[PDB]
Order: C-alpha cells, then sequence, then structure tokens
RNA sequence: UGACAGACUGAGAGCUCUUUCUUGAUUCUAUGGGUGGUGGUGCAUGGCCGUUCUUAGUUGGUGGAGCGAUUUGUCUGGUUAAUUCCGUUAACGAACGAGACCUCAGCCUGCUAACUAGCUAUGCGGAGCCAUCCCUCCGCAGCUAGCUUCUUAGAGGGACUAUGGCCGUUUAGGCCACGGAAGUUUGAGGCAAUAACAGGUCUGUCAUGCCCUUAGAUGUUCUGGGCCGCACGCGCGCUACACUGAUGUAUUCAACGAGUAUAUAGCCUUGGCCGACAGGCCCGGGUAAUCUUGGGAAAUUUCAUCGUGAUGGGGAUAGAUCAUUGCAAUUGUUGGUCUUCAACGAGGAAUGCCUAGUAAGCGCGAGUCAUCAGCUCGCGUUGACUACGUCCCUGCCCUUUGUACACACCG
C-alpha cells in the first residue's frame, strides 16, 4: 500500500492524480503567497498546491486528529534572522486550513470529533489504489 | 594508578591473620567470606579488600611473607 | 488546588520562615530546633530547646501566644496548628545551643579565650569526637583577627560531613563591631540514633574476632 | 524510536543481529547460533554489543563539556 | 513591585516555583527549604 | 501619628481578644486583615506601646510581631473594658 | 460496596516514602483486597542554579540545587471506611497521603 | 485636620492664596531622644565568594639533635594521579588533606510491579489485493496474557586489575591479552586541608562599629529626563565572506525542562473558524507520566533552480505601512509586508580553547520576563584531525645549592 511505496514518488503520483482527477477550487492568491513567514520566495513550482495537497493527505492517512496548529509545525522550519541567530518558525495557517477544507470538498478526509482531522474510508481507498500504481 | 591505600592493605593483612583457614584463592568466594566476617560501608571497598586478600593468599600459598603471623 | 512542586516548595519555605522567626524569640531560651509534623486535621510543630520551662513560661502564656500568632500569620484553620516544647537530648552535642551559649558569655564581657575553651571542654565532656570553635572580628584591636580552638577528631571533606558534622554560625553585636562564631562538632557513631549518626565512617573496618570451637 | 537518523540506523542494525542470535538460541540450535554469532562478530563487534558512549554533560565556564570561554588578559 | 520575601530587595530575585527570594537569601536558606547540592 | 479614636479603638479590642498581632512591612497596604485600618496606623501605635513596654516586639526580620505585656494589659483594661 | 480507591503519595525522601508505601500494601494484603500497586511515577527534580558569590567578583561559579520529588500510587477496591481503617497507621514525616475515589 | 471656584501649578497636589465650613486633644511649639538613609569608610567588621592552589600539601604528643631560632618524624631508592604505597630508618604513635564517600551516566530478557507506560495475541471495524479465506497496513474495546522485552523507579547484582604472559627488590607496581557492558580511579561532577590576601562585597540582608545627614532631609512618594547619549581605543560575542552553497519542494529523527485564582477562561495552550502574514473570535484540557507534548527541532537527506558574477553570497543602513504587550513604545519594545542591497574576496603583529561521543556544526528548554536573549545555565542531535609525548616557552611540586633579598627580584 502507501507504506510500500517511496514517499517521494508516491507524492508525485498523487499530486498528478488530483490534477487530472476532476478539479477543486484554487484561491485567487495561490500565485502570491509564500506559505511561510520565514520563506523568501513563493513556491518555485506552479503546481505546488497539488503537491502540498498530495503530501498532506498522506499526513492524515498515517495519523489521526491533526489540527491546523500542528500542520503549521509540520511545514515550519528554520528562519534566519540576519545578524541574530536563526530559530524555528511555523508556516501559514491559511493554506493549511484551505487544503484540508478542499479535501473535505472532495471527500478524502473529514473533520474529527475529539478534534482534528481523519482520513475517510473512500480517501483511504484511493490512496491505496494510487499506491498500487507506483513503480 | 591502582595502588591500594592503607585501609585496604591493613584490613587485608589483618583479616588474613584472623582467618587463614576460611579464605581461599578464588576472588568471588573470598568476597562472600569477607562479607560474612566484617562490616564494610561500600561494595567497592569490599571488592578491593577481597582482591588484595586473594593474591596475598596466592603468595602465602607460594612462600613466606611480611608482618602477618600465621599460626 | 496546588501542584506538587509548589506544594513542597511552600512547605520548605514555611519551615524556613518559621525557624528564622523562632530564633528571634527563643534566643535567651536555648532554642535548638523546630519540627513540623503533619497529621490529619492538625499540624504539630515541636519546638525543641534546652530550657523548656523558659519557652513554656508562666503557665504557658508564651506558648499560647506563639500558637496563636503562628495560626494567624500562616492562615492555618483555627485550632488546627499547635506548638509543643520538647528538650534536646544532649545540649552539648548541638552547635546551635552551644553557639548561643558562647554568644551570651561573650556579650556578658567574659574574656574570649576563657569562653571558647569553656565551650570546647563542655562539648568534649558530653561525648563528641571533636570540636572546633572559630571566633573572628576585632579582638582587642583595630585590625581584625581570628582564633581557632580545636580538639579531637575533625573531618572536612566528603559526604559524611553532612551527617557527622553539626555546624552553626552566629553573630555577636559586642560593642565596637561584630564578632563571628563558627561552631563545628563531630558526632560519634550511635546505632541507637539517640546521640549520633548510625552509619559508620566510609573508611572504618570491623573484623569480628575469630571465635573458636 | 529516539535518537537521530544515524543512531536509529545503528540501533536497527543491532536489532536484526541480536534478534537473529536469540532466535537461533531459543528455536533452531545452539551450534548454528554459534556459527552466525561468529560471522556477525568477526565483521563488527557492535552488531551485538552496544556503545556505552553518551553525551558528556556541560560545565559552566564555557559552552561545552571541555571547551571554555576565550580568555583575555588586557 | 516584586521584592524578596526575606529582605525586601529588588535585584536577583528567584520567582521560579513560587519562591520569590533573592539569589543570596535563597543560598543562605537553601538547605532549610530542602534544596540539596548533589552535583 | 494622626489616627481616629475609632481606628485605635479597634486596634485595642483586637489586641485584647487574642493578645497578639502582626503586620507586614508593605507600607500603604490600605486594608489590614483581621481589623479595618490601612496597616500604617497598626504599626505606628504598636510603635508607641513598644516604647511604653505595653507590647514586646520581635522585628521578625522587618515583619512586625507583637505580644501584649503584663504591664500594658493593666493600662489597656482601663481604656476599653 | 466496592469502589475504586486511589491513594497517591508524594515525598522528598525515597526511603521514608517506600516504608509507608510497603506498609499500606501489606496492610491491604491481609484483608485480601485487590491492591494494584505500587505504581512509580517519574521523579520530578526541581532545579535552581544560582551564583555562589553575592557580589559578582572573581570566577563566575555556580551551584545547582535540586529537590527530588517522588510520586507513588496505590490502587484498591473497597469501601472508604476499610481503607481509612488501613490508612490510619503511623505515618513518617514528609509523606503526603491524599486518598480519593477514581471514576 | 479635610475640602469648592480661579490664580499657583505638569497636575483633578486644598501644595499655596481669596472665602469660612468641617474636625475635635489624635495633634502643634522648643529642648532631649529616637528613626530612616542603594550616604561615607570592605583599609573598622561579620557572613559569603574568589584566588594563592588543581597541585599534594599541613600539623601535634613523647623521644632524639642543637645555646638558640629551628630540626627530625614528613626519608636514600623504586612506585603512584596522590606525603599513594613498598621499604629505609632517632624515631614511635597519631591528626587533617588525597583516597574512601555522595550524584548522574554506562550493563541486567534476573526480582518487584505498573491502565497517568506499553507490547503481544484475539476479536470486531476500515483499505488494498488470485478477492472468499489467507497476506499486508491502520482504527477500536475488554476478565487476553503462564505480560513486563521496550518505558518508569525501587531493591539488589556487577569490576576487584579478577585471570594469563612479560618487566620489577621478581615487593609495591607497570605494560600486554582472552573474557567482558565496562579494565585511564569506567566516564563526568559534588565535597575538599593548614596558612594567607589590607582580593571583592557596607549597592542582598530591620548583618554591623564609627562618622555625616535627619524637615528648607542624603528620609519617603509623585511627575518628567538620564543610565542607551558619540570623533575615538579595548574585551566577550552574533552574522558572514558562498557551489562540502543559497533558494524552493518533498521527506522527518531528540533530550533536558516549563505551565502562582494565572478573573470569572486565566499560566501552558490543543481543537474549530476569519486572515497573505501579523493577529483575532468560539468551543475546551490540564495544578499535570493524564492537557499542551509520542514535545512532528535544526543541521541532515531528497529532487529542482541558480553558475564563479559583491551573484540569487551577505543583510548593515533606511522609507512607507499593519499588528501585538503594556497606564504609556518618542532616541524606533517586539513581531509582520513591500522596498532600500553598505562593509566583507578567509583577515598584519599577536593571541585563546581543546585529547572521544571530545572539538566543531545544529537546533531546543529554563533564568531574566507584561513585552524584549546576539547572554548565562542546561539538553539532545551530527560527529572528526592530531597526540598517547616533553620540559623548549609559560607555570607548578619536591630535593640540593648561592644569596648583600624578608614589603622578600615588581628585592
Ligand atoms: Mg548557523
Ligand atoms: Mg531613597
Ligand atoms: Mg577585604
Ligand atoms: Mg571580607
Ligand atoms: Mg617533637
Ligand atoms: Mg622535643
Ligand atoms: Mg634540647
Ligand atoms: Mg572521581
Ligand atoms: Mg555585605
Ligand atoms: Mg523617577
Ligand atoms: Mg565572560
Ligand atoms: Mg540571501
Ligand atoms: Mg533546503
Ligand atoms: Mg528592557
Ligand atoms: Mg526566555
Ligand atoms: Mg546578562
Ligand atoms: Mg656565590
Ligand atoms: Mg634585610
Ligand atoms: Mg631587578
Ligand atoms: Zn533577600
Amino acid at each position: 500500500t502507501v507504506k510500500d511505496v517511496n514517499p517521494h514518488e508516491f507524492v508525485k503520483a498523487y499530486s498528478a492524480h488530483l490534477k487530472r482527477s476532476g478539479k477543486m477550487e484554487l484561491p485567487e492568491w495561490v500565485d502570491i503567497v509564500k506559505t511561510a513567514r520565514f520563506k523568501e520566495l513563493p513556491p518555485s513550482d506552479a503546481d505546488w498546491y497539488y503537491i502540498r495537497a498530495a503530501s498532506m493527505a498522506r499526513k492524515i492517512y498515517l495519523r489521526q486528529g491533526i489540527g491546523i496548529g500542528g500542520f503549521q509545525k509540520i511545514y515550519g522550519g528554520r528562519q534566519r534572522n540576519g545578524s541574530r541567530p536563526p530559530h524555528f518558525c511555523k508556516s501559514s495557517g491559511a493554506v493549511s486550513r484551505n487544503i484540508l477544507q478542499e479535501l473535505q470538498k472532495m471527500g478524502i478526509i473529514d473533520v474529527d470529533p475529539k478534534g482534528g482531522r481523519l482520513i475517510t474510508s473512500q480517501g483511504r481507498r484511493d490512496l491505496d489504489q494510487v499506491a498500487g500504481t507506483v513503480p | 594508578g591502582r595502588v591500594r591505600t592503607k585501609t585496604v592493605k591493613k584490613t587485608s593483612r589483618q583479616v588474613i591473620e584472623k582467618y587463614y583457614s576460611r579464605m581461599t584463592l578464588d576472588f568471588h568466594t573470598n568476597k562472600k567470606v569477607l562479607e560474612e566476617v566484617s562490616i564494610l560501608q561500600s561494595k567497592r571497598l569490599r571488592n578491593k579488600v577481597a582482591g588484595f586478600t586473594t593474591h596475598l593468599m596466592r603468595r602465602i600459598q607460594r612462600g613466606p611473607v611480611r608482618g602477618i603471623s600465621l599460626k | 488546588q496546588i501542584s506538587k512542586k509548589k506544594k513542597f516548595v511552600s512547605d520548605g519555605v514555611f519551615y524556613a520562615e518559621l525557624n528564622e522567626m523562632l530564633t528571634r524569640e527563643l534566643a535567651e531560651d536555648g532554642y535548638s530546633g523546630v519540627e513540623v509534623r503533619v497529621t490529619p486535621m492538625r499540624t504539630e510543630i515541636i519546638i525543641r530547646a534546652t530550657r523548656t520551662q523558659n519557652v513554656l513560661g508562666e503557665k504557658g502564656r508564651r506558648i499560647r501566644e506563639l500558637t496563636s500568632v503562628v495560626q494567624k500569620r500562616f492562615n492555618f484553620l483555627e485550632n488546627g496548628v499547635e506548638l509543643y516544647a520538647e528538650k534536646v537530648v544532649n545540649r552539648g552535642l548541638c552547635a546551635i545551643a552551644q553557639a548561643e551559649s558562647l554568644r551570651y558569655k561573650l556579650l556578658g564581657g567574659l574574656a574570649v579565650r576563657r569562653a571558647c575553651y569553656g565551650v570546647l571542654r563542655f562539648v568534649m565532656e558530653s561525648g563528641a569526637k571533636g570540636c572546633e570553635v572559630i571566633v573572628s572580628g576585632k579582638l582587642r584591636a583595630q585590625r581584625a583577627k581570628s582564633m581557632k580552638f580545636k580538639d579531637g577528631y575533625m573531618i572536612s571533606s566528603g559526604q559524611p560531613v553532612n551527617e557527622y558534622i553539626d555546624a552553626a554560625v552566629r553573630h555577636v553585636l559586642l560593642r565596637q563591631g561584630v564578632l563571628g562564631i563558627k561552631v563545628k562538632i563531630m558526632l560519634d557513631w550511635d546505632p541507637k540514633g539517640k546521640l549520633g549518626p548510625t552509619t559508620p565512617l566510609p573508611d572504618l573496618v570491623t573484623i569480628h574476632p575469630p571465635k573458636e570451637e | 524510536r529516539g535518537g537521530g537518523k544515524t543512531s536509529q540506523i545503528y540501533s536497527i542494525r543491532q536489532a536484526i543481529a541480536k534478534s537473529l542470535v536469540a532466535y537461533y538460541q531459543k528455536y533452531v540450535d545452539e551450534a548454528a547460533k554459534k556459527e552466525v554469532k561468529e560471522i556477525f562478530a568477526r565483521y563488527d563487534r557492535t552488531l551485538l554489543v552496544a556503545d556505552p558512549r553518551r553525551c558528556e554533560p556541560k560545565k559552566f565556564g564555557g559552552r561545552g563539556a571541555r571547551a571554555r570561554f576565550q580568555k583575555s588578559y588586557r | 513591585s516584586r521584592v524578596c520575601r526575606v529582605c525586601g530587595n529588588s535585584h536577583g530575585l528567584i520567582r521560579k516555583y513560587g519562591l520569590m527570594c533573592c539569589r543570596q537569601c535563597f543560598r543562605s536558606n537553601a538547605k532549610d527549604i530542602g534544596f540539596i547540592k548533589y552535583r | 501619628m494622626i489616627i481616629s479614636k475609632k481606628n485605635r479603638n479597634e486596634i485595642c479590642k483586637y489586641l485584647f481578644q487574642e493578645g497578639v498581632l502582626y503586620a507586614k512591612k508593605d507600607y500603604n497596604l490600605a486594608k489590614h486583615p483581621q481589623i479595618d485600618v490601612p496597616n500604617l496606623q497598626v504599626i505606628k501605635l504598636m510603635q508607641s506601646f513598644k516604647s511604653k513596654e505595653y507590647v514586646r516586639e520581635t522585628f521578625s526580620w522587618q515583619h512586625y510581631y507583637w505580644y501584649l505585656t503584663n504591664d500594658g494589659i493593666e493600662f489597656l483594661r482601663n481604656f476599653l473594658n | 460496596v466496592q469502589h475504586r480507591i486511589r491513594i497517591t503519595l508524594s515525598s522528598k525522601s525515597v526511603k521514608n516514602l517506600e516504608k509507608v508505601c510497603s506498609d499500606l500494601v501489606k496492610g491491604a494484603k491481609e484483608k485480601q483486597l485487590k491492591v494494584k500497586g505500587p505504581v512509580r511515577m517519574p521523579t520530578k527534580v526541581l532545579n535552581i542554579t544560582t551564583r555562589k558569590s553575592p557580589c559578582g567578583e572573581g570566577t563566575n561559579t555556580w551551584d545547582r540545587f535540586e529537590m527530588r520529588v517522588h510520586k507513588r500510587v496505590i490502587d484498591l477496591v473497597s469501601s472508604p471506611d476499610v481503607v481509612k481503617q488501613i490508612t490510619s497507621i503511623t505515618i513518617e514525616p514528609g509523606v503526603e497521603v491524599e486518598v480519593t475515589i477514581s471514576d
């Protein structure tokens, strides 16, 4: 299944799935937002939203009940403060919330009582289907 | 540097004198014997005193020796 | 509701504050310790001193006052906090009482060396392994000097210092300056527990004599 | 679990090695576990024995176990 | 607006765990409170 | 010190019932517990009774412990009792 | 008639705590009660590092102070009166006894 | 004694004045005397700390030598990290320091246990699939455990140089080696002698002598300013000078700690929604192995973009603007957004720290704290080069020796 495929080629395969599998909405700020306070430029690849989606539905598929203030820590990283020492900074909550809301508006994941987000039965199904098709 | 100090050396000789018969040439049994005859405040002190008594018996079983007076 | 960390820290702070109080009142009384034992519904606070009559006073008016004010300051439930007055088993093996004695002799005007050897001899006659008395300050002169009086066994490094040494520091407000008294007392091995520590010195050996049959 | 990436890899190494030794100990044979023990312990003695090396604590007067703050005289 | 409970001083105050003592009074009373020097 | 007769009256009645008293050093606390007064007067009339040895004082390291004395109980009885 | 009684003990000294902790367990072993304990919880070390000098001169040297706090739990099934019969023996100084009723 | 309206005032200080209500022996006036003082003096002191001093050193009793100061003991030699030990011996017998000791880390499928730690099996739930079962990956619940390996913390055990070889009075010891978790005292700390310093601290202490002041105050409190000012010299540092890299994806592995009734949701904050960020609103947990937090850290790994260019290295200086904390942010508290793109091309003479999970690299926690960490104290992560010596330089210990030094060669 998903743990038998390398997580790089799998995310490439899934992020190609959501592309040619129907569609989802895409905000009217996707081309301008940096995805993190500490980032320097927006994501280099124009097809990053889908990557960020395919990489992100694998998080809920291997875990259970992850909020947004946990995804911000997931995709946060090192922030360099110029002449002061660098520290750890969290990414932006707007993209994190929006991709989950879209996965809801496709039925891959759903919000969870007791808080958090959980993979759906059908969302589990297509992830293992696509996993079956990765070299 | 593993020089044994005065307490260990003195106690080793002075326990050799009192019980020559109940000691032997094995370290471990000598450990137990020394635990059955004297009151020491650390396991490391016991292991050190028993280690100095065991080769003292090896050289006693070899030949003569200084101040300890075996009957 | 209070956590465990803050509970234990407050307990220790209470004991520190209480003792640093009770060393002001029971000064010319031989004060020698306080112990806070907590029972259900009650907290016993055994004061111990060398002259229990003095802390008790006349028909216990002083102990009544102490109980009442300890209750009121530290917001104990009323009638929940009580004080007692035990007496130190050996006055001559406690450096708090001995330092206070020396303090009072000094402030009386007694010559320094006479008082210090008096303290020394009393501690040695009460069965202590050794004693050390340090007196420091302006003794007879404008330059400060210190005199050390020693006797018997005395150890200063390692772990047993904590359990085999009883030490006390006390100021003297003699005219024209301040004197410092340091009293160190080496206690002796007492498996009973009444007079000294139970565990022997880390370098001490006991070969049972070779019984014969 | 625990440690870092290299430390986890070495822990897993030791896990396969000691697990195989214990399996041949308890279920296969005492002689053919000696075999595999000798092949494992001729290559590297720390597929079976772990490193007692730990991170030495830090002491004041410098930022590190052994390093000290740079000293200036004038 | 935050002083040592033992001396009412304003510098080197230890507010951790709720002590509220200055760094010198805490040293003088550390053993009585129960803080042991192990290492 | 300028204190109303009512305020000192309550300081003496509370000094009566138990005989013991404490303040803190916090100056201008503005409401002593156990009795109604800004905690300045309490200190400042114990500062009088100490001078007349009606009360024996322990500075308690700047925190003010007061115990009524056999000499001052006889004075204070003729005052509110 | 049988509840779920949890008795929690805290101390600064290991041995004085473990004496009482064993005493309770054995006092509840004579009554053929279900004693699920003692459960040991991670020692909490309260640490304060302070400069030795009062005046800031010389080598900067520190002393690290520590309070170890130990947390034991004993589990019982009984009525609160039988346990109060048991947790009424002589308790060493410094030990906290804080019996409650779990859900 | 308290107070209205204007002046007085920064002031809504009845401070002071115009006006006369209010209040009653608490006050006022002088003498005396106390009191306060982060006032002076650390060269009057106490306590504490640092250093001499990281080394092995120090001292009585009795006896010996000397007129005496003094000396021996406390030593020729071997040995030790050690005034450690063997031994020698006008000394014998002892006291401290070293060691022992205590803390942490290292081993234990052995003991005690554990629903506030989990692993295992079985059941039900999902998803894949030669599909019906089996197989794999997760979820969930218990009277599953002949469960405690992993986690926690208690009791103990374990190493003693024990065994072997060689060197050595073939003593004390030393080197080598199998074994072993471990064979530098296993590693790292805590503790730590005599004698001393005119070392630092009166600005920690209602610790303190003396002096000074004590009302027109050096007391206390309020308001505002400074402590941060800037031609310049110095010390600890942070960021770098790039490709063994920067940027942008994907990927994802720790430990030590922390969480005051914190007001009526409040300290740490999960979860949901709004927002590009900053930040906000709502429903909540936790006084805690229970909730934050299996602490989903960074360096690192991965695939792209850059291409030897003061470049996309570097991020100083500065403009505009938003938000947060706080009673108040101005000489910007701090955090965001866009813009501005300085020196710096691996650094002269000099100089510091370092011998293994160490140096160095990387981030995290706590202290300070309403807000502010380039600091300090800890913690894990990645993990080497070199040496296994010497007394050349800087010093230290012991002996012999010279001395016109004794405040002692800074003589
Ligand atoms: Mg860096
Ligand atoms: Mg002032
Ligand atoms: Mg001085
Ligand atoms: Mg001094
Ligand atoms: Mg002599
Ligand atoms: Mg003589
Ligand atoms: Mg003579
Ligand atoms: Mg050591
Ligand atoms: Mg001082
Ligand atoms: Mg001001
Ligand atoms: Mg420095
Ligand atoms: Mg850049
Ligand atoms: Mg990168
Ligand atoms: Mg500031
Ligand atoms: Mg901080
Ligand atoms: Mg600082
Ligand atoms: Mg000459
Ligand atoms: Mg001369
Ligand atoms: Mg010269
Ligand atoms: Zn203080």
